[PDB]
């Protein structure tokens, strides 16, 4: 998938 | 758990909260503190170590520790910056050479991380005579309006005279305190 | 003030209030709003510094009253992070742009040279960015980075690539250029098929 | 002034784009094409910086969808890229766990976001909290 991860990751 | 007895204690008042006594030498910190703690302007000895008091008000118990202004003082602040909540800063109005000198202090101190969660408390000290300036002048001097983060009140005391403690109290404790 | 001149003398009267205001932010290095990554007001101070470069660019009063700003803040500053290396490019760049003492043109020169060092391609970009934008100015300081310009064009970056070779280009004078054919020939024949145009 | 930000996917799908520069929609096209084949056709050791069409063309995406800037070259470019994160930081908190689908889902409020935030490529709310609080106040109104 690779959408539904967070942009910044917090 | 249960927290009865909690509750209990706090409706007849529980919190106590905390204080800081520092500041230039010879600024009015130690006569502050014994008028906020007595009520009284008794002249003492030049404060080498510290000054360890409680003052109650509003059912609060707000201690204060004293620290000297001295070079060899002024250092020691960070150890009774350990397990301290407030901090009470005395400015001296009256002395425009170490205006300066107390304003970085000030800064110093509130340039600390550990000390980030204690509120800003200016006290203009020595303001009984024509030289002092005003809680505003005072405070755009010190920069007391940069102060990000930090909860900063000017106010001016006269320490002859004891008016407007009552009101740093107040401010205190609405500052520390956020309940009704 | 950039579209006409005109007001030019008009806003440098502000430059007095402009370098409180910037001595003020720098002071409170502390803030919950504005305040990323440990820079307070960051977008604030860039641009303040833009106004002090552009303001007082061909004065002598305009670049001494925020001389002190400028080196304030040239020293108070930490660019370990984006927004202070941002910042300090900004200072940088205000300083060269403006007639500034001999003391900020080697304070900028000498941060240019450290942030060229820097591994990270932005950073190296910016560096390349100010030592081109600082050609003309400063040019025999620019001289000293020589190996640093032409270790750029074997870059593996095709920005940090074009800025090494502009930079050549712009460092290019009467003396080095029989030394400097060399290098550029060396350059346009082992270069990429859209720089070996440009290098020509 | 940012010419043009838009935000597009590693695949090449754009999930946003707000230019500030009145351009045809077939050259926009166009331009938007050549900037995501750029972005496309770039490595992790570019320093994110491309002089396109002599414009900051500055790529920096934290996730699989990018983020592309254009703004002349009269400014420094680390302020781009930390506008860009700062914009990136607001949208987060005003969402919550933003990802690629609630971007495509949530466009109309990322476009008012990015408006209520930057005009005319311009930074107009300096501050993270005051501009969150705008938007909220905003949305709760109807
Ligand atoms: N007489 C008088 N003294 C004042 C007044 N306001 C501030 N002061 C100062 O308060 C000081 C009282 O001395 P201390 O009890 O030792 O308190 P301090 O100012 O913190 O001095 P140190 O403890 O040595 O740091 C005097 O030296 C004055 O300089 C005032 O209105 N009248
Ligand atoms: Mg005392």
């Amino acid at each position: 998938k690779g959408e539904n991860t967070s942009l910044l990751h917090p | 758990g249960n927290i009865f007895a909690n509750l209990f204690k706090g409706l007849f008042g529980k919190k106590e909260m905390r204080i800081l006594m520092v500041g230039l030498d010879a600024a009015g910190k130690t006569t502050i503190l014994y008028k906020l703690k007595l009520g009284e302007i008794v002249t003492t000895i030049p404060t080498i170590g510290f000054n360890v008091e409680t003052v109650e008000y509003k059912n609060i118990s707000f201690t204060v520790w004293d620290v000297g202004g001295q070079d060899k003082i002024r250092p020691l602040w960070r150890h009774y910056f350990q397990n301290t909540q407030g901090l009470i800063f005395v400015v001296d109005s009256n002395d425009r050479e170490r205006v300066n000198e107390a304003r970085e202090e000030l800064m110093r101190m509130l340039a600390e991380d550990e000390l980030r969660d204690a509120v800003l408390l200016v006290f203009a000290n020595k303001q009984d005579l024509p030289n002092a300036m005003n809680a505003a002048e005072i405070t755009d001097k010190l920069g007391l309006h940069s102060l990000r983060h930090r909860n900063w009140y000017i106010q001016a005391t006269c320490a002859t005279s004891g008016d407007g403690l009552y009101e740093g109290l107040d401010w205190l404790s609405n500052q520390l305190r956020n309940q009704k | 003030c950039e579209r006409s001149p005109d007001m030019l003398a008009h806003f440098r009267k502000l430059v007095p209030q402009l370098v409180r205001i910037l001595k003020n932010l720098i002071m409170s290095g502390y803030s919950p709003e504005h305040d990323v990554s440990g820079i307070s007001d960051p977008f604030l101070q860039v641009r303040i510094l833009r106004l002090l470069r552009i303001l007082g660019r061909n004065d002598d009063d305009s670049s001494e009253a925020m001389n002190d700003i400028l080196a304030q803040v040239a020293t108070n500053t930490e660019t370990s992070k984006n927004v202070g290396n941002a910042i300090l490019y900004e200072t940088v760049l205000t300083i060269m742009d403006i007639k500034s003492e001999s003391g900020l043109r080697v304070l900028a020169i000498n941060i240019l040279g450290r942030f060229l060092l820097n591994n990270d391609k932005n950073i190296r970009y910016v560096a390349l960015t100010s030592l081109l934008k600082t050609v003309q100015t400063d040019h025999n300081a620019v001289q000293r980075h020589r190996s640093t310009i032409v270790d750029c064009l074997k870059d593996l970056d095709v920005s940090i690539k074009r800025r090494a070779m502009e930079l050549s280009f712009a460092l290019v004078n009467g003396n080095n250029i029989r030394g400097m054919m060399k290098e550029l020939l060396y350059f346009l024949d082992s270069c990429e098929p859209e720089f070996k145009a440009d290098c020509a | 002034m940012i010419h043009f930000i838009l935000l597009f996917s590693r695949q090449g799908k754009l999930r946003l784009q707000k230019w500030y520069i009145t351009l045809p929609d077939k050259e926009r096209k166009k331009i938007t094409r050549e900037i995501v084949q750029i972005i496309l056709s770039r490595g992790h050791r570019t320093s994110s910086f491309v002089d396109w069409k002599e414009l900051k063309l500055v790529y920096k995406r934290y996730a699989s969808l990018y983020f592309c800037c254009a703004i002349e070259n009269q400014d420094n470019e680390l302020l781009t890229l930390e506008i860009v994160h700062r914009y990136v930081e607001l949208l987060d908190k005003y969402f919550g766990n933003v990802c690629e689908l609630d971007i495509i889902f949530n466009f109309e409020k990322a476009y008012f976001i990015l408006d209520e935030f930057i005009i005319g490529g311009e930074i107009q709310e300096t501050s993270k909290k005051i501009a969150v609080k705008a938007i909220e106040d905003s949305d709760m109104l109807q």
